């Protein structure tokens, strides 16, 4: 079947403030993986921003984006777009309408635990009180 | 007279901590020849658009005219075995770098 | 390190640290960088 | 001491605490440092 690497890759010649955009990427990234840990985190050590070594910034990006748990057709959808920052917004896009998700998830399972230990921590007073009331007195000296 | 250093996409901004950590192995043999010396100190300039790692060693109009000459701290090389510290302390308009 | 020390014997070095969380890029610093003039350098600083 | 950091500058030394290591009777401890030459000592050390 007939095939054509026709890979469109325009980038601004000045190259030194265009990656701060990257830098906000690799920071939600950062944020998604510390508060919502799914691979290890030491990856993304090996692969850093500040080492120069991104060759190929385009597979950079996509490696980022992989981490979202967006569905694929949101993948198709962003390599649709073919300008550079449009699919940056999108790959920051599909990060954040996680990160709502996995934040409502984490506050969710702290508040129910919280709820569960105010629970027992109330019923330990409660028990105390008896305790503590139960042997002042004499107890069960009507007869 | 030493070769210019390669910043490898590391900006050092005038009085900012900064580390560099080259691919290349050919800096090292320059640390190793400095080691001997009393005083121990590398020299800090920038690189120009379009960076080429045989441009830094081919021409040298390419850095620009300013350089920011510190002192070394200490040497660690945890991963790569080129693992120095950088510093901007001594700002400098070299009259010609050449 | 805060301005009401006065613990800030050397203002260009506090200045240039300030400067460094511009996100200008590097060339853009080397044009700073030519100003010899302080009052240059801080109106394109502001401006930045 | 690892051999990736490069900060041995005296690997003799370090070969030395591992060959310390060694459960060879003392009598081969002495024999061992007798020898000179440095693929001598450590062949001898690689066969004990």
């Amino acid at each position: 079947m007939v095939e054509v690497e026709n890979v469109v890759h325009e980038d601004f010649q000045v190259t030194e403030e265009v990656k701060a955009l990257t830098a906000e990427i690799v920071k939600t990234i950062r944020d998604i993986i510390a508060l919502n840990p799914l691979y290890r985190e030491s990856v993304l050590q090996m692969m850093q921003a500040g080492q120069r070594v991104v060759d190929n910034p385009i597979y950079l990006s996509d490696m980022g984006a992989a981490l979202t748990g967006a569905e694929s057709h949101e993948l198709q959808d962003v390599l649709e777009e073919t300008n550079i920052p449009k699919r940056l917004y999108k790959a920051l896009s599909l990060l954040k309408k996680e990160f709502e998700l996995s934040k409502l998830q984490q506050r969710l399972g702290r508040e129910v635990e919280e709820k569960i230990k105010q629970t027992h921590r109330k019923y330990l007073l409660q028990e105390q009180l008896k305790i503590i009331k139960k042997e002042l007195g004499l107890e069960k000296d009507d007869k | 007279h030493l070769p210019l250093i390669a910043i490898t996409r590391n900006p050092v901004f005038p009085r900012f901590i900064k580390i560099i950590e080259v691919k290349n192995k050919k800096l090292v043999e320059l640390l190793r020849r400095k080691v001997r010396l009393a005083q121990p100190y590398v020299g800090v300039f920038l690189k120009r658009d379009d960076s080429n790692e045989s441009d830094v060693v081919e021409s040298l109009d390419e850095i620009y005219h300013t350089g920011t000459f510190a002192q070394i701290h200490e040497m660690q090389d945890l991963g790569d075995k080129l693992r120095m510290i950088v510093m901007g302390h001594r700002r400098v308009h070299i009259s010609r770098q050449l």
